[PDB]
């Protein structure tokens, strides 16, 4: 149910929030 | 910030790196503003490291126009639960500017207006208040620049 692609996304992102902040 | 100049700038930023499109247009040479130049540059760096840490992008999306709009709101509702925040907002735009370029790769160019404006919608209607009460783009230009 829940969207592969989309925690794929959100991982990453997660890392530039934490990198940058 | 205008939201539609914004995204039309990235995507073409990326269909240009891409080679799927040279000239004039959104995405041509240097970006207008320091806004734009940051989101190119973050951008340049987020997909890099994706591809690194699982594998191409472009390449695990399976495009028809019929699922398209479908399946970009799926995507895009996981990669936001929790909240936004500024590394999942330019998750947000490779992510959208990569069903661009797969689009064009499978020969169904017409998507990329409809992703633009499905960006934009998503923009405006999930993500805009968030956006403003962090601060707005200067923010994100300012943290990210």
């Amino acid at each position: 149910a829940a969207d592969p692609l989309g925690q794929a996304l959100r991982a990453i992102g997660d890392e530039f929030e934490t990198r940058f902040r | 910030p205008d939201t539609r100049a914004l995204v039309a700038d990235f995507v073409g930023y990326k269909l240009r790196q891409k080679g799927y499109v040279s000239g004039a247009g959104p995405g041509e040479g240097p970006a207008a503003d320091p806004l734009g130049q940051a989101l190119r540059a973050i951008g340049d760096e987020f997909e890099t490291r994706f591809r690194r840490t699982f594998s191409d992008l472009a390449a695990q999306l399976h495009v028809t126009p019929g699922s398209a709009q479908q399946r970009f709101t799926q995507v895009s509702d996981e990669l936001f639960q929790g909240g936004p925040n500024w590394g999942r907002l330019v998750a947000f735009f490779v992510f959208g500017a990569a069903l661009c370029a797969e689009s064009v790769n499978k020969e169904m160019e017409p998507l990329v207006g409809q992703v633009q404006e499905w960006m934009v919608e998503y923009l405006e209607t999930r993500l805009a208040d968030w956006i403003h009460s962090s601060g707005g783009w200067a923010e994100f230009t300012a943290l990210y620049g």
